[PDB]
């Protein structure tokens, strides 16, 4: 998800359910809170492509063809290509609609270098009455790349369970929040800086 | 990707007749009209060398040109069409029909039964099918077809990139005649490739459907061979069995490029051959004069 | 080239009612045309293909329909989990002609009943008065429609430090809920006594406070 | 003549394409088997007492 | 629908819901109480015509091809001729099941002219005893032209609406009769001589 820019990038096909070569594959696009858009398709022959008119060269299909991968290249990256990157199988060997979307790969273009998440435990104090129904959670600033995982005590009661969105601040950094009731426990993983702490249950 | 080869493959046979066209149509030039010239002129030196059929092919080129430009002005409809047979109208001028190969089996025998069969079942079908059509479609429009500057070519051959139904071709343009079956067997209804899109992979043909005219003070004679018997043997005489005489005037014909009805003798151009002053002498009666050819086989007339 | 016209932007409607969304091609693309629903932070979901044939498992309420340049997509009888952004898209092959583009998106939003927000207020940790930077969060829990989020301490209003988050219609009963988080140096947090956290929906207006020491 | 064309190709996707689809395709078949019947049967079969 | 004996009459198509020149139309025929008679179908090419053996040229389609209708010529008309004429699309281009039925169009022949309806006011008098259910109505006579059109105080209350079937007495006239029902009002008219009276409510 790191990039600098003017870097370069290369992404990979995750859908993995049938074999790659003899299907209609495109690579989808979608900015945060923005519309999704098509970036380049691939045809099950491998050598024709599609391409939109702005991508002009920018970006390049291939597959591994042995893996059963399919890979996309990125050059001169602006802040315009900060998006979620899908890989879309389109639901026969031509052009078609798309009934099998991948999981996406966050990509962010930054001058800031990958940031561990700053975690506390956010909590009504024990000094104020204990009601019936109490709220706990956990809270995640300080990070840079986007991604976050928000698990609970290894998730055995998600019954309760409501993260929040990611927000950036004026810096660049996002920060998050969750938060849980239960009758009178919490792990938070960032794996781009392989940060996994959890405490003060 | 099977679309994406048949381009390529079609690509391959149409750009020669592009390039032959484009020979004629780079070097013919319309100056503007006036009393001194009245037609076009046509760049010898450029042409190098041409027959005198090519050049006046060239020529009917150029006065297609005109109808050939406002058809492809249509260009966006023409690739929008998904029916074999469909009539184009804008302004109520000059209506423009368009045929489409294969279209009829991608809409009647491929998308019905897309349901039915595999994706990749479905997709060896089309190849198979787009295959056939060029193995067929090559016998008219690959290199054996040499001069595409030419209005020489019957319509039934022009027919075969619509898989030969040059009936369809024929009364969709609306022609209508007595003669119709009499000009389509003799090879008189010809047609002209005029444009070759090599981006659309679409063609625009010129169909030329002529008249029959009776050759005045004209007949031709047949005549029934028999066997005779001489000096005891079967003989035959080795004459025309078909005689030309126009005008009183005697002469060979070459039958068998024409179309013979039992009222008269159709032609799409004049073959008349000249005779022998013997063979004339005898045909007027120096039965001398005409050879004879001995009788072995145990069935002749 | 090619491109989608798709209207409107966003569109509200009542549970149980109808909605229209409209998709419009520069070129003719053969009802060749697809729907796709979005939820966020979700996959998209296929819907319809070829203008209108009903993609496998989906309700039959969603119907889409036209041919062309101009084509058509209503949801009837809608429901609360039908929120989301729904997209259209071309995959037009003729063999010679290529067009392919996706729509700008629509975004549904249900009114479901009117429910009142219940707010709360979180206090900083220790660990958080260090280095002189202090978050403390104010959510807002089961409401709908729209609410507007006011801060205010010691009788002031603030117009920086705030940002808020609104998760998705619940799929249920069509609630969102809010987190708006406030920060400011540890300085000026303990120079301070109390904050408090207004929520407002309509005439109605929710209010929270908490101590200095302890909560 | 055509008729196992008409058994087996057109009636049965009757249902699957429209009456105008149906009836073009028909007329397209009858053209092309007068298109390839005309080779023998036009005006080339001169003399049909033999 | 009035016509005389060995007159002549035009009739047209009333469905209206399609372009009349891409279906199979027949013009179908039933006198009063007797069977459907299938008298003429059209071609879409519009030469082409078919015929039943018994019209032998006195019936005759033609369409206007540019309004959009299909007309149905008669000559030397008889009173085996009175009927209603119906205009029936037939499902197709060419010949095939009729699934779309044109309203009809009444033909009378006879030698009396056009005849004004006579419409009185049936009920109950006022010195019997009212009982909670009442009945009331109107009542048409003398008039020539079959149609006729039975509607009540602009028909607001159709509930108990009850028109009859129309009769002929011997002199070749037609007459009905209508009743309704309410708690303790009638409007009729006849287009061929253009009279809608209404009182007496
Ligand atoms: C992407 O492009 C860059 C520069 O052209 C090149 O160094 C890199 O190997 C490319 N990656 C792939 C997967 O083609
Ligand atoms: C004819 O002219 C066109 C346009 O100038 C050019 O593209 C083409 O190559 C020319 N063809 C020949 C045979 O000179
Ligand atoms: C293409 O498919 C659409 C929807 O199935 C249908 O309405 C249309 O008639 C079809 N066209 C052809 C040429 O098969
Ligand atoms: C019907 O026939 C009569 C007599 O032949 C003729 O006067 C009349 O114009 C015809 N009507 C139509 C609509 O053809």
């Amino acid at each position: 998800g790191l990039v600098k820019p003017g870097g370069t990038l290369t992404l990979t096909c995750k859908a993995s359910g049938f074999t790659l070569s003899s299907y209609w594959m495109c690579w989808v696009r979608q900015a945060p809170g923005k519309g999704l858009e098509l970036i380049a398709c691939l045809y099950t022959n491998g050598a024709t492509t599609w391409y939109a008119s702005w991508v002009n060269g920018r970006f390049a299909i291939s597959r591994s063809t042995s893996r059963n991968t399919v890979d996309l290249n990125m050059t001169s990256l602006t802040a315009a290509d900060t998006a979620t990157y899908f890989c879309a199988r389109g639901s026969g060997s031509g052009w078609s609609w798309f009934n099998i979307w991948g999981p996406g790969t966050l990509v962010t273009v930054s001058s800031g270098q990958p940031k561990a998440p700053s975690v506390f435990p956010l909590a009504p104090c024990c000094g104020d009455t204990p009601s019936s129904t109490v709220t706990l959670g956990c809270l995640v600033k300080g990070y840079l790349p986007e991604p976050v995982t928000v698990t609970w005590n290894s998730g055995t009661l998600t019954n309760g369970v409501r993260t929040f969105p990611s927000v950036r601040q004026s810096s660049g950094l996002y920060s998050l929040s969750s938060v849980v009731s239960v009758t009178s426990t919490c792990n938070v993983a960032h794996p781009a800086t392989n940060t996994k702490v959890d405490k003060t249950v | 990707s099977v679309m994406e080869n048949y381009k390529t493959r079609l690509n391959g046979i149409l750009t020669p007749i592009k390039g032959a066209l484009e020979i004629y149509k780079n070097n013919t030039h319309d100056l503007v009209g006036d009393v001194r010239l009245a037609g076009v002129i046509m760049a010898g030196v450029a042409i190098g060398i041409a027959t005198a059929a090519q050049i006046t092919a060239g020529v009917a080129l150029y006065e297609a040109m005109k109808n050939a430009d406002n058809i492809n002005k249509l260009k966006s409809s023409i690739e929008s069409t998904n029916e074999a047979v469909v009539k184009l109208q804008e302004t109520a001028e000059k209506t423009v029909y368009v045929l489409t190969a294969l279209q009829d089996y991608i809409n009647t025998n491929l998308v019905p039964t897309i349901d039915k069969i595999s994706c990749k079942q479905t997709e060896l079908s089309l190849d198979l099918a787009l295959s056939k059509y060029l193995s067929d479609l090559l016998f008219v429009f690959g290199p054996n077809l040499q001069d595409p500057v030419s209005n020489s070519m019957t319509i039934q051959a022009i027919s075969q990139a619509f898989g030969g139904n040059y009936e369809t071709l024929l009364r969709t343009l609306g022609y209508a005649t007595e003669d119709f079956d009499d000009l389509l067997e003799s090879d008189s209804i010809t047609g002209q490739i005029i444009y070759v899109d090599l981006s659309s992979y679409y063609i625009i043909v010129r169909v030329y459907f002529p008249i029959l005219t009776e050759i005045q003070q004209a007949y031709i004679q047949e005549l029934l061979p028999v066997s005779f018997n001489n000096d005891n043997s079967e003989w035959i005489s080795i004459v025309p069995n078909f005689i030309l005489v126009r005008n009183t005037l005697i002469s060979n014909i070459e039958i068998g490029f024409c179309l013979i009805t039992k009222r008269s003798v159709i032609c799409n151009q004049d073959y008349a051959t000249p005779m022998t002053n013997n063979m004339r002498e005898c045909l007027t009666g120096s039965t001398e004069k005409c050879p004879r050819e001995l009788v072995v086989s145990s069935h002749v007339p | 080239t090619g491109v989608m016209t798709q209207t409107p932007a966003s569109v509200e409607a009542a549970v149980g009612g109808t909605v229209t969304i409209k998709c419009q091609a520069s070129q003719n693309i053969i009802s060749s045309l697809a729907w796709y629903q979005q939820k966020p932070g979700q996959r998209p979901k296929l819907l319809i293909y070829y203008a209108s044939t009903l993609a496998s498992g989906v309700p039959s309420r969603f119907k889409g329909s036209g041919s062309g340049t101009q084509f058509t997509l209503t949801i009837s009888d809608l429901e609360c989990a039908d929120a989301a952004t729904y997209y259209c898209q071309s995959y037009y092959y003729s063999g010679i002609t290529y067009g392919n583009a996706f729509g700008g998106g629509t975004e549904v939003v249900v009114k479901g009943d009117p429910v009142a927000p219940t707010v709360l207020i979180f206090p900083p940790a220790a660990d958080q008065v260090a280095t002189g930077t202090v978050t403390i969060v104010c959510v807002a829990n089961k409401y709908f429609p729209d609410v507007t989020v006011t801060w205010e301490v010691d009788g002031t209003t603030q117009t920086t430090g705030i940002e808020n988050s609104k998760t998705p219609q619940n799929s249920a009963d069509c609630t969102y809920n809010l987190s708006s988080t406030l920060t400011l140096t540890s300085t000026q947090y303990n120079s301070h006594k109390e904050y408090t956290c207004k929520v407002t929906q309509g005439t109605t207006s929710v209010v929270q406070s908490f101590s200095r020491k302890n909560c």
